[PDB]
């Protein structure tokens, strides 16, 4: 049981990047998790979520480096997220 | 040595303290009872202190009478504050 | 908040001032200038927590004055969220009376299952928690579609988490030493005094106004109403952790009894 | 020099990290304000604390109604704020008088009393919007400290 | 002869301070306890170097009956102040 | 329609009793106690990371 | 998860767990065998005393 | 460097200055942590390590710390300054030059004082004691007995009930 | 029986740590005297010898011997 | 002598990381998450803390009474690391003649740091409220007397080292079995917010969460030991830092679910609950090693 739970957070860091691409998440956001991508955005933004997960599981917004002249790679808020928020991250089911 | 180990704790806890100062730039006589009930109990743990120190040589016919004897009059000094003690 | 101007003796407070009033916003000659549709949001926010209890009994006054009855459904609607917030009022009256004591854990217990009660005001009105909802005209807008299933999934939750404060806090040394035997008014001056709320009915008194004066389709809905023997704080703290267990029933009872019509 | 300008970021990250607040109750905005205690909109994931703390704590968030008799209770409580301060508005109330703008006993709005640098603007400020007290206040720390 | 030219000098420093006053009482009984800590240290000194081990329990005792007498003393101070503002040696009513 | 607080000394003799001693001379409910915040820490933490994960709301 | 808390008792199993082992790797440097003696009662003293007077005038623990 | 009791000794006497002197009863209780840490160091020094740590116990953690309850009882909130303070500068001056000036005459071994007794040199004969005993030794290794001195117990444990009851009938 | 059975359970109701109180200090005295196995660490306790041994000069002497292993003198071998 | 120095500077690490501990533990205790924000599990927050807290805050002076204010933080975190000293970690920093004496001692004489502070403050409401938290601190350390001097009675004298001897092979969990509940309630006496709560504030509770670990460390030897183990002094610090902070996080949890007891209850917990049962096991204790032979 220990080693089923060990093997997927193994999985978890070689599906997103690997040694380079886990730390940039750990650092940038709270919490690392991988899932199932929506990827189009106006200034790319991930949007990464459509997992299971737990409560209210429209997972992982990540902020676009450099939206309009910000530079925002250690520093982000919610100031991204272009006319999308009421569907793929608030109310509605469809992806915009 | 002992003095060795003392001094610099207190060294360096002052020194913490230069930096928490210089660095920066821009009634009831009801408590006195509890007072008065400890330093008395204090005495009678300093008499019961060589508990663990003096039967390892001393007879036991003789000190297990008056050992106990000191708690005794410790468990009566306080039937006595049973009786009226107080609100606090 | 409150000032509270205490008079010690020597350890015990022998008079006991509160110099309240502290927060008068005005509301009396404010709503002067204003109509009954306009006045209607600030007795939301006359109390911090009641939101569809309060608004409740000023359209409920509005409505004996314009001599209506509101539809079957309304009243409905009425009950359900009259006493979804009878749930919310008893969540402060626990948790916040824990966290003027010392107690850590159970404030954050119920809070998050407090968060997850603003969801069934966030989608049946625009704001989180002052909802102008509850009008003069019954009520305002429909339940949509996706609520009625969601409101029975939660009470299913509820039956685990108001057990967790009974296995918390009720069966305590500490509690049982601290809250028993302050301030013990069960005689017949409370009545004098005139309480109304949990002083009365959570000691002695049997009178209560949900089963003598039905307002909203009552008697149909089962009731039981917790009653103290003592006067004390912890007599009034079970009745209303037996409030907040026999508040569900008028939930379900509600979801059983749903007329379909006009709002 | 290139030195001096990096150690001043580093003081900047101090406050940016944690800050400790004074969260004054007496509205219904408190309740809101409790809802940053609630798990589902966690703020303890911050540098922030429910300790309070009076005399030691650096941002006070002042929640809701300001009455004339709570009027000279505040600015008192801000005097005894260490000198790295700020103030959150939160609520309408404590912006400009949501309700209660006209009434005789309501101060209008904070301002007259104790200086606000981050305005919260929301009647029940959600705790959506209220993270916005704790991040867009994180954000505004540029400071620009050069002598 | 060394060390005792220096605690019997403390010894008498402090019976001076005892019987010397500027109208507070709470430093006579403070000078009280430095009398028993000085006879505490007088004693010590005699039993230790000439190695007795019997004497050894009797500063000990001497310990108990120091804070015997600066407590049951310090509990009349108290009074004082009960029936007094505060402790004053010109706060006085006897003849 | 009546409910009741208060059980009335429900010890008796002997077996109800102690139980109910025991309870003041060694402790039990603060065992009962730690053992609901136990059960608390072991489920998951329902909590959102903001500029990430968004709160649910209304159409 | 475990994955945030236990990383919080980690660094603690490194920082409360030097003063364990700063105190028992010193007496290597102190002494050629790892040891160094506490007196309690003049006996032990008495025996510290004469292993200074045989072979290592300086040291106090040597062999022979 | 040399000498390890009598350096001690003139910081115990330097406690007492400020007794002699009245510099207020928070800068005078203040004395009694100098005076009898230090006062601790010199029973230490000579051996017996149960009876220097009595005073810690006891003394400094027991009778001032109730002598700091009544300190807040009565003349309370703010010491005044010693410094401002007539005659009680008087006394700390007087007081420092009775032992200051005789520690000068200490120099050279030998003194002459009010007493016949001497200083002497107070480094080799400073111990005045070679090897003595071994195992459970040092004078102070069984130092209180229960045994023997079975008298002493009872009076103790009299004069102990006579504290509690007797404050209570006071207050 | 008119108090053993009236004044004890009415005692585990109201403040039974006081039946402790009375009962473990009560065991503490009783005990001692009643129990046959205090003899046994009185002996140990007087054979054990902390301070240095003293040789006595015999003149027709019995129960003494050399230091070598003899049958002679006290030597307790209580439970090897 | 460089031991010293790795007695202070890693140790006030563990006062420093004891804050995210106190906030992650009894974060999921509640339902919430620790931080994360600052760092990759938030670890970069202890060292965040000591500039904020000590560089650019400032300190405004209610009265500063001249010696006072800046006296009482030496009297706090000076006895506070000198506790430290004789703690039987394999081979403790110069063994004391007697062990426990030094340790009761030291904390008996931490009870000034909240007096001086309480005389610091010139408002007469600061004072009654220093003297309500002194009250606490005072009463206990009469029971913190007593459960040493009847556990020390059982075996070994009043050298730490001794202490480690006796638990060869059986813990002193099991033969002091009423006490190992009473230790526990006696240890939360300086300030620990659990049962009840009252220069800069920073290092003031740097030295009071310091005390928690002196404790729960103490606790440790005391109660635990399991084995010593000459040959390999690897194997009994592993050992011990899983014992010691398992007591750790058990002062975690009381704090986090139980509630302020009432002063005057708190003071009625002592003398009428807590001192008739302890003297009771003192009297008990006082029998054992001479009803069954086991006086070493
Ligand atoms: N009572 C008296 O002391 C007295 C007596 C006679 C006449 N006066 C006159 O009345 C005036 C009173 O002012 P004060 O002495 O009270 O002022 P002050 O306290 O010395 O403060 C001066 C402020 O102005 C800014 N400043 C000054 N010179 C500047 C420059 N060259 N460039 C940019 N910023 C500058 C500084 O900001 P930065 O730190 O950001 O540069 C500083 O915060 C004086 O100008 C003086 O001539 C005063
Ligand atoms: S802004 Fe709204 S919620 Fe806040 S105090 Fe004012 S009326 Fe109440």
């Amino acid at each position: 049981e220990l080693l089923q739970v060990l093997k997927r957070g193994l999985q978890q860091v070689s599906g997103h990047g690997g040694l380079r691409g886990y730390l940039r998440v750990l650092f940038r956001a709270n919490d690392v998790r991988v899932g199932t991508l929506v990827g189009e955005d106006k200034y790319g933004n991930k949007y990464y979520e459509d997992n299971k997960q737990f409560f209210g599981r429209h997972r992982w917004v990540i902020y676009t480096t450099e939206m309009n002249g910000k530079n925002t790679f250690w520093d982000v808020d919610g100031s991204m997220v272009p006319p999308e928020w009421h569907r793929w991250l608030h109310c509605m089911t469809d992806d915009p | 040595n002992l003095m060795l180990a003392l001094l610099t704790n207190f060294t360096l806890a002052t020194l913490l303290v230069i930096i928490a100062f210089w660095l920066p730039q821009l009634f009831s006589m009801k408590f006195f009872l509890v007072a008065i009930t400890f330093l008395l109990f204090d005495l009678e743990i300093a008499l019961l202190l060589p508990l663990p120190w003096a039967s390892q040589t001393a007879n036991l016919n003789t000190m297990l009478t008056m050992a106990l004897f000191l708690i005794i009059l410790l468990a009566v000094s306080l039937a006595y504050e049973w009786t009226q003690k107080g609100l606090e | 908040v409150l000032r509270l101007v205490m008079e010690l003796s020597g350890e015990m407070v022998r008079k006991c001032d509160p110099h309240i009033g502290l927060l008068h916003r005005g509301t009396e000659k404010l709503i002067e200038y204003k109509t009954y549709l306009q006045a209607l949001p600030y007795f939301d926010r006359l109390d911090y927590v009641s939101m569809m209890c309060n608004e409740q009994a000023y359209s409920l006054a509005v409505e004996k004055l314009l001599n209506i009855r509101p539809p079957p459904r309304a009243q409905w609607i009425r009950v359900l969220f009259g006493e979804i917030t009878r749930l919310l009022n008893h969540i402060m009256a626990v948790t916040t009376h824990a966290l003027d004591i010392g107690a850590m854990t159970p404030f954050f217990w119920m809070f998050e299952e407090r968060e997850k009660m603003f969801e069934f005001y966030e989608r049946v009105s625009g704001a989180r928690m002052h909802a102008a909802y509850v009008r003069p005209g019954g009520v305002h807008q429909d339940l949509p579609l996706g609520l009625m299933d969601d409101i029975y999934e939660f009470s299913k939750n509820f039956s685990l988490r108001i057990d967790e404060l009974e296995e918390m806090l009720t069966n305590n040394r500490i509690w049982r030493n601290r809250t028993v035997d302050i301030g013990i008014v069960t005689a017949e001056d409370a009545l004098n005094y005139g309480f109304s709320g949990v002083m009365l009915r959570g000691s002695g008194i049997q009178w209560d106004l949900r089963k003598t004066q039905p307002y909203d389709v009552y008697d149909q809905v089962e009731f039981d109403v917790p009653i103290g023997s003592r006067g004390d704080c912890y007599d009034r703290y079970l009745c209303r952790v037996e409030e907040m267990r026999q508040s569900i029933r008028i939930i379900s009872q509600c979801l059983n009894k749903m007329p379909p019509g006009e709002i | 020099e290139y030195v001096v300008a990096k150690l001043d970021d580093l003081i900047n990250w101090a406050r940016r990290s944690s800050l400790w607040p004074m969260t004054f109750g007496l509205a219904c905005c408190a309740v809101e304000m409790m809802h940053m205690a609630a798990p589902r909109y966690d703020m303890d994931r911050f540098g922030v604390v429910f300790r309070a703390s009076p005399r030691q704590s650096d941002v006070m968030i002042v929640a809701g109604t300001l009455t004339n008799k709570m009027a000279p209770a505040l600015r008192k409580v801000y005097d005894q704020m260490p000198e790295p301060r700020y103030v959150v508005s939160m609520g309408s109330c404590a912006n400009g008088g949501g309700y209660y703008h006209y009434s005789y006993s309501v101060v209008r709005g904070c301002d007259r009393i104790v200086p606000v640098d981050i305005y919260v603007p929301g009647c029940p400020p959600t705790a959506e919007a209220l993270l916005y007290g704790i991040l867009q206040l994180q954000k505004k720390i540029k400071r620009e400290k050069r002598l | 002869s060394m060390v005792y030219m220096n605690i019997m000098m403390a010894f008498t420093v402090s019976l001076v301070g005892l019987l010397m006053y500027r109208s507070h009482l709470m430093s006579s009984l403070l000078c009280l306890e430095g009398m028993m800590l000085s006879l505490f240290v007088m004693a010590a000194l005699t039993i230790l170097n000439s190695h007795f081990t019997l004497a050894s329990m009797m500063p000990i005792i001497l310990l108990v009956f120091a804070a015997c007498e600066a407590a049951l003393g310090l509990s009349l101070l108290v009074m004082v102040s009960n029936t007094y503002g505060t402790d004053y040696v010109q706060n006085l009513n006897l003849l | 329609t009546y409910k009741y607080v208060n059980l009335r000394e429900p010890s008796m003799d002997m077996k109800s009793v102690t139980d109910r001693a025991a309870q003041t001379l060694l402790w039990t409910e603060l065992i009962r106690g730690l053992g609901m915040t136990l059960s608390y820490l072991f489920r998951e933490p329902a909590t959102i990371n903001y500029p990430f994960e968004k709160g649910p709301l209304s159409p | 998860m475990w994955f945030e808390v236990l990383p919080g008792i980690a660094v603690m199993g490194v920082c409360l767990f030097i003063p364990g082992m700063a105190t028992a790797r010193i007496h290597r440097f102190s002494n050629g065998g790892k040891e160094k003696r506490v007196a309690h009662y003049p006996y032990q003293w008495y025996l510290m005393e004469r292993d200074r007077r045989v072979s290592g005038v300086n040291r106090s623990y040597v062999s022979k | 460097m040399l000498y390890i009791v009598f350096i001690l000794s003139v910081i115990f006497v330097m406690g007492f200055v400020g007794f002699s002197s009245k510099p207020s009863p928070i800068y005078g209780g203040l004395g009694l942590i100098v005076s009898g840490g230090v006062g601790c160091g010199i029973v230490l020094n000579f051996g017996g390590s149960f009876l220097g740590l009595m005073v810690f116990l006891i003394y400094l953690g027991g009778m001032m710390v109730v002598f700091g309850y009544t300190t807040a009882m009565a003349t309370e909130q703010y010491p005044e300054i010693w410094l401002s303070n007539k005659a009680v500068l008087g006394a700390f001056v007087t007081g420092l030059l009775m032992e200051f000036f005789m520690v000068y005459y200490v120099l050279k071994d030998k003194e002459v004082e009010v007493v016949f007794e001497f200083n002497g040199l107070g480094d080799w004969v400073i111990y005045d004691t070679g090897d003595s005993g071994f195992f459970s030794e040092e004078a102070m290794g069984i130092a209180a007995l229960y045994s023997y001195g079975t008298w002493l117990v009872i009076v103790t444990g009299w004069s102990l009930l006579i504290g509690v009851v007797v404050i209570m009938e006071i207050t | 029986a008119e108090r053993v059975a009236a004044f004890l359970k009415n005692v585990w109701a109201k403040e039974p740590v006081l039946v402790a109180s009375f009962a473990i200090a009560g065991l503490a005295v009783i005990l001692p005297t009643l129990s046959p196995y205090t003899k046994y660490s009185l002996m140990i306790n007087x054979x054990x010898x902390x301070x240095x041994x003293x040789x006595x000069x015999x003149x027709x002497x019995x129960x003494x011997x050399x230091x070598x292993x003899x049958x002679x003198x006290x030597x307790x071998x209580x439970x090897x | 002598m460089i031991n010293i120095l790795m007695l202070i500077i890693p140790i006030l690490l563990a006062v420093a990381f004891l804050t995210l501990v106190e906030r992650k533990v009894l974060g999921y205790m509640q339902l919430r998450k620790g931080p994360n924000v600052v760092g990759p599990y938030g670890l970069l927050q202890p060292i965040a803390d000591a500039i904020k807290l000590f560089i650019k805050e400032p300190l405004r002076p209610a009265t500063s009474s001249a010696s006072m204010f800046i006296l009482a933080p030496i009297m706090a975190l000076g006895l506070a690391l000198t506790m430290w000293i004789p703690l039987p970690m394999p081979y403790p920093l110069i063994n004391m003649n007697l062990g426990v004496l030094f340790m009761l001692a030291m904390s008996s004489l931490a009870v000034y740091s909240i007096l001086w502070s309480g005389w610091a403050s010139n408002s007469k409401y600061a004072l009654i409220g220093a003297l309500r938290a002194v009250a606490q601190t005072i009463s206990y350390e009469v029971t913190l007397a007593i459960i040493l001097l009847s556990v020390l009675l059982m075996s070994g004298s009043f050298t730490l080292s001794t202490l480690i001897t006796t638990q060869e092979q059986m813990w002193l969990i099991l033969p002091a079995w009423p006490l190992a509940m009473m230790w526990f309630i006696s240890t939360l006496a300086e300030t620990n917010r659990a049962p009840f709560d009252l220069g800069p504030f920073a290092l003031f509770f740097m030295a009071e969460y310091a005390n928690i670990i002196m404790m729960n460390i103490f606790t440790a030897i005391l109660f635990l030991g399991t084995s010593h183990n000459p040959h390999m002094p690897e194997l009994y610090t592993i050992n011990f830092t899983i014992k010691s902070l398992l007591l750790t996080m058990s002062f975690l949890w009381i704090r986090a679910s139980y509630p302020r007891f009432r002063y005057d209850q708190l003071m009625h917990l002592l003398w009428k609950n807590f001192l008739p049962l302890t003297l009771a096991l003192c009297m008990w204790h006082v029998s054992l090693p001479i009803l069954t032979s086991g006086i070493p």
